[PDB]
RNA sequence: GAUGAUUCAUAAUAACUUUUCGAAUCGCAUGGCCUUGUGCUGGCGAUGGUUCAUUCAAAUUUCUGCCCUAUCAACUUUCGAUGGUAGGAUAGUGGCCUACCAUGGUUUCAACGGGUAACGGAGAGGGAGCCUGAGAAACGGCUACCACAUCCAAGGAAGGCAGCAGGCAAUUACCCAAUCCUAAUUCAGGGAGGUAGUAUAAAUAACGAUACAGGGCCCAUUCGGGUCUUGUAAUUGGAAUGAGUACAAUGUAAAUACCUUAACGAGGAACAAUUGGAGGGCAAGUCUGGUGCCAG
RNA sequence: AUACAGUGAAACUGCGAAGCUCAUUAAAUCAGUUAUCGUUUAUUUGAUAGUUACAUGGUAUAACUGUGGUAA
């Protein structure tokens, strides 16, 4: 028997007490054989606790399989062979034995999502990543344990360098792992962990190194209590708020009973929370209230109806607190289709009258005509525009996470918020349900992700005004001081990722890591003029692809594992099959954020032009010591650029991105025809070539997607508005503009040519429709090829257009849409765009007239 | 068996009594006095290559 | 040639065949010759192989063989009942099965049916199908169907325990030695098999010496009568041995056990068997009814 | 032991794997007996085949080496 520090059993005590979750990180190669002894003073200190631990894993287990029948085996010919007594179970085994333990790979940490475990193991330091960081310690409840084993030889060297000197970091002989790296520091930073060795001694190196037993034992609960016992007779209210687990959650019931008990169909209720806060129980809580006070026809909406599983549970819950028994007052509908997986589509209510819940698609909203009652489950990811559509005359619940799942940013949610300004009601759920609030783990967590960065307005810029783009100069950020953990580089990188999260539609977790830890990445910040921390005005990310990759590819293929891959240089070699642009390098524009609220100021612009300026090389060892950091920001000019020959950019689709890169050069050279299902937007590739660099193989790339899209404007691109589709044709004729060259050039249509396209008796027909001896309908068959021959500039300068004109012939000839549709786009009166659409016609025929 | 001793953890008062190039790693490690905490109030951070060393944000 | 009997044995001719077989094997030994080449020629076994016979078996088959029965007189052709021809199948005979043909067969001498101290043939969760071998419709395996039930990351996987043995509670441990059996076999194995485990004859005592006392016993309602070595609630001596405490050998595959056998092992022989019955007697004692001192 | 030669895991070949529980049945079970000129028969026992070769092929793989999937 060993006395163990007093530090440990304190910390445990002292989590369970304040209902507090606490990291232990077990270093050594017996680290398994300590967890028993860590989850049986987790139980005795308070029974209460939930038994269920979650082993989480990337590939292997260490030393054991967690199938029953093998284990038995296994011992029984070891019993049999004699190496092992009859009865013998050394701690460990009976640890998996008994205890109820969910074995989960990395890779499908979607599944834990809804589940709660009183204690986590995360077997594997290296593999770990952020998403499956935030997935995993989220399911943790208040006193539970967090396990981290870090049982590799040099994950123990990191930790031994970094330990004796802050400074330097240990680089084994191209992925660098700084957020490994920066992860340990932020450990030292924790009040709640502790890093111990495999014999239980506690490392001094974490940062609860001073924690004391707490004397033996809240006002959110006294505030829960009451509220409830107060309304324990009013049913169906008591028996439905009676499920609320925290204050917020039982205020957010009520107000939604409220708005349910209006009975105006003319409100919308906006419910915004943290992931894990509740927003699904009390909207199925609500749900069931709904059904209890009368509404019949009741919907629910979301991206998939696999999603709203927690959702369903809660309502039926809820229908349990009311005293509905299934089989008898309501029926439950699964899915038949295999890829919903059997989800509950429509529950069917028969009590006093017949009351229907059903999912809907979000694109179904025309059947929303009857609806009394839609729940908008994650609007986040649904499309603004199919979410605008969808606010019709009639009660809208909309939840929304902030930060959970890919959600979206902040400021959209802002936007949307702001269009409600249709009257709005908002609520808000701050109080997490699992464990107390201001949790350290939780703060560690968010700290550690930057996932609560919030902007922050500078008060010093409106003193001495907004600066001028000219002023503005781009620096380089060393990544190395970035992760260092240094509080100049937290508070910078607390600065760099709000911008990051603030402008884009989605973003994961992971692109954290993806940031740090590859090569090929570059950070770029356009800080205001120096005349304090720097605050960034535009942050550019940049990956190079191309023939640079080459060697990294080569090195990782390997090691037997295939790093990242190249989106540019793989997307142009199906679609054209140019050997040329694969081996031409490259940089690939991953992302570029800007301030909204100094949108329009032309800083983003600015920030491209300074980065086209740096890889043209108009400007012309910091690595950390590997076993007095270097600057943070570098200036252009003291690092030398690479070899580039193109800027690649890729986005989905929109008419401000679109005027935004078509400003600054670019040209689009793909447009992907499926939608993407989160945004509805489409994938655009856009490039710009460098001065001094051959610029033929873009203008014969941009020729042919220009006949790309004319053709597919009727497939799939029908959606799009006429403006649009003419814009997008005219940034990629700017290319043929960028060659001063007439090697290539449109060529005039032939007497032969128009004769084989257009029999003699049509060139009749069109002639008498100028004339107005004839009608419309009879000409719809020849304006799709006139709109192809003027689009592909056979014409040439005898017919020219206005705008409206050729959004008129776009739209009819390639589009398909019919004239009063064309009428509602451009707000133009139908009779009006008949007599444009003859105006076109007839110098249509002035010039075959010319021809012949 | 709270009392007793199961698995190899006894526990009795506020105490619990447990029974169990790496090592001298280990013992490095379990020897180190300065916190990470305090290890950074020395350090300062260069902004710029040429800039002041900055400490602690105002 | 053989048998009682044969188209039986055996031989020959003409062909046939998804034409079979007629040592491309192994161990030990290195002899006899000469034409010296490692030239020729070789001894003892094993494992193989065609046919016949023998043996171990198996399958059909002839005839005989103790219940009451008529208040069981008709039964069989009831998807062959009785027989012939031909064919299918079997290892073969054969209604064993199929096509055609005849309308038969059992029985009052008991057919058929019923009852039975006729323990005086079936399957391995339930039916169906199939596979190996000389021998099986296999306590082996496989497929589908029908139920039971387990693990899981819920994508799948596997089972015959739906068993066995108990109660209304320890079936375990040691062996192939002894008798037998299987195998590439003297030697391997066998929960075949074997070994152990958990109403009856004895003892609790036998034999002496001394001292001190005069009463002891039997019958009889009655009164009384009859007879003599008796009593100790006394002291004392030396011998005998069993339960136990146990050294050995024998025993056995080993071991327990049995038999035999050194040393120790008794006076309260405290080395301390009981069960039942019939009578007493005692207090500065307690209670109850009275006609003192009594009665219960 | 300059083909190996003792012993020998694994694997391919060869041989052999053939007490219980329920039901019940009058010479259809069973005992004795006949025949197989009407049959199969591993094994044992005795007989029995004169009708490139100083040794052919992978048309061949296990055991074995090594790379992996899976909760198994
Ligand atoms: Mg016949
Ligand atoms: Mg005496
Ligand atoms: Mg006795
Ligand atoms: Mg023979």
């Amino acid at each position: 028997k060993k006395a163990i520090d007093s530090r440990i059993p304190s910390l445990i005590r002292n989590g369970v007490q304040t209902k507090q979750r606490s990291i232990f990180v077990i270093v050594g190669d017996r680290a398994r054989n300590q967890l028993p002894n860590l989850h049986y003073l987790m139980m005795s200190a308070d029974l209460k606790m939930n038994k269920s631990v979650l082993w989480a894993y990337k590939k292997k287990l260490l030393g054991f399989t967690s199938h029953r029948k093998k284990r038995e085996n296994k011992i029984k010919k070891e019993i049999k062979r004699g190496t092992r007594e009859v009865n013998e179970m050394d701690p460990f085994e009976s640890f998996i034995s008994n205890q109820n333990i969910r074995y989960v790979y990395y890779k499908e940490s979607e599944k834990i999502l809804g589940n709660t475990y009183g204690m986590c193991i995360l077997q594997d330091f290296e593999a770990l990543t952020p998403n499956l960081l935030a997935r995993t310690i989220e399911t943790v409840e208040g006193g539970g344990i967090v396990v981290i084993l870090l049982k590799s030889m040099s994950s123990l060297k990191q930790l031994y360098t970094m330990t004796m000197d802050v400074h330097a970091r240990y680089r084994t002989e191209d992925v660098v792992a700084r957020f490994n790296e920066r992860f340990i520091l932020s450990l030292g930073s924790n009040p709640n962990c502790l890093v111990v060795d495999d014999e239980l001694n506690v490392l001094p190196l974490s940062g609860a190194k001073n924690v004391k037993p707490l004397p033996p034992k809240p006002p959110k609960q006294l505030e829960l209590q009451e509220l409830k016992e107060s309304l324990e007779d009013v049913q169906p209210a008591g028996s439905l708020v009676s499920l609320s687990k925290t204050v917020n959650q039982a205020h957010a019931i009520l107000s939604f009973i409220d708005a349910i008990s209006e009975k105006t169909l003319n409100f919308t209720v906006a419910l915004t929370a943290g992931r894990g806060r509740g927003k699904s129980a009390a909207l199925g809580i609500s749900i069931a209230a709904a059904v209890s006070h009368g509404y019949s026809n009741i919907f629910v909406t979301s991206p998939s109806p696999e999603n709203l599983k927690t959702l369903f549970e809660f309502i039926f819950k809820g229908f349990d607190a009311l005293g509905y028994q299934e089989h008898i007052d309501y029926d439950i509908i699964q899915s038949t289709n295999p890829d919903f997986n059997k989800a509950i589509v429509r529950v069917d209510i028969k009590r006093d009258h017949r009351q229907t819940i059903q999912y809907i698609v979000p694109q179904d909203h025309q059947v929303l005509g009857q609806a009394e009652l839609v729940v908008i489950d994650e609007a986040a990811a649904i499309p603004l525009p199919i979410v605008k559509n969808l606010l019709g005359p009639y009660l809208v619940f909309m939840a929304s996470t902030i930060n959970g799942y890919e959600g979206t940013g902040r400021s959209l949610s802002l936007k949307l918020i702001q269009q409600l300004r249709r009257q709005l009601r908002e609520i808000s759920l701050d109080e997490p349900i699992r464990y107390a609030p201001g949790d350290p783990i939780e703060k560690w967590l968010n700290k550690l992700l930057c996932l609560d960065v919030t902007l922050i307005k500078n008060p010093r810029f409106a003193t001495r005004g907004t600066p001028h783009p000219s002023q503005c100069n781009l620096f380089v950020v060393n990544r190395d001081t970035l992760f260092s953990y240094h509080p100049v580089s937290e508070n910078f990188l607390e600065k760099m990722m709000a911008l990051y999260v603030s402008s884009h539609y989605k973003n994961s977790p992971n692109d954290l890591q993806l940031m740090s830890d590859a090569p090929a990445h570059k950070l770029f910040v356009l800080l205001p003029p120096i005349d304090r921390i720097p605050d960034p005005l535009c942050v550019i990310q940049i990956a190079l692809e191309g023939e640079i990759s080459k060697e990294s590819v080569r090195n990782s293929l390997s090691r037997g594992q295939r790093a990242g891959g190249d989106l540019i240089p793989w997307l142009i070699s199906q679609q054209f099959q140019d050997e040329e642009f694969a081996s031409l390098s490259g940089a690939r524009i991953v992302r570029i954020a800007t301030n909204p609220e100094y949108a329009s100021m032309g800083y983003g612009s600015r920030a491209i032009e300074l980065l086209r300026d740096y890889f043209e090389g108009k400007f012309t060892d910091y690595s950390i010591k590997r076993v007095t950091l270097p600057p943070l920001l570098l200036k252009l000019s003291e690092q030398p650029p690479h070899y580039l020959h193109y800027l690649g950019v890729s986005y989905g689709l929109t008419q401000s991105l679109h005027k935004f890169w078509k400003n600054n050069s670019f040209v689009p050279v793909y447009l992907r025809q499926t939608a993407n299902d989160l945004t509805g937007e489409h994938t655009c590739v856009m490039l710009n070539v460098l001065e001094g660099r051959e610029s033929n193989w873009l203008v014969e790339f941009a020729k042919d997607f220009r006949k790309r899209f004319l053709s597919l404007l009727s497939y799939d691109f029908h959606k799009f508005t006429a403006v649009q589709a003419l814009s997008v044709i005219e940034s990629s004729k700017k290319a043929q503009d960028l060659s001063d060259d007439e090697k290539h050039d449109n060529k005039e249509l032939t007497r032969t040519h128009l004769d084989d396209i257009f029999s003699p008796f049509d060139l009749k027909r069109l002639d008498s429709y100028s004339n107005n001896l004839l009608d419309y309908h009879v000409i719809g068959d020849m304006i799709p090829m006139l709109a192809l021959l003027y689009f592909g500039d056979k014409m040439g300068d005898s017919v020219k257009l206005s705008s409206v004109q050729s959004a008129i012939l776009l739209a009819i000839g390639l589009q398909r849409k019919n004239i009063d549709t064309i009428a509602k786009e451009l707000n133009l009166p139908s009779n009006q765009t008949i007599a444009m659409f003859a105006k076109i016609m007839r110098k249509m025929s002035q010039y075959f007239r010319q021809l012949l | 068996a709270p009392m007793s001793d199961v698995g190899g953890v006894l526990m009795d008062k506020d105490a619990v009594y447990i029974d169990i190039e790496g090592e001298k790693l280990m013992t490095g490690l379990q020897s180190v006095e300065q916190s990470i905490a305090e290890k950074f109030d020395g350090v300062g951070l260069q902004l710029f290559s040429n800039g002041t060393e900055l400490h602690e944000v105002a």
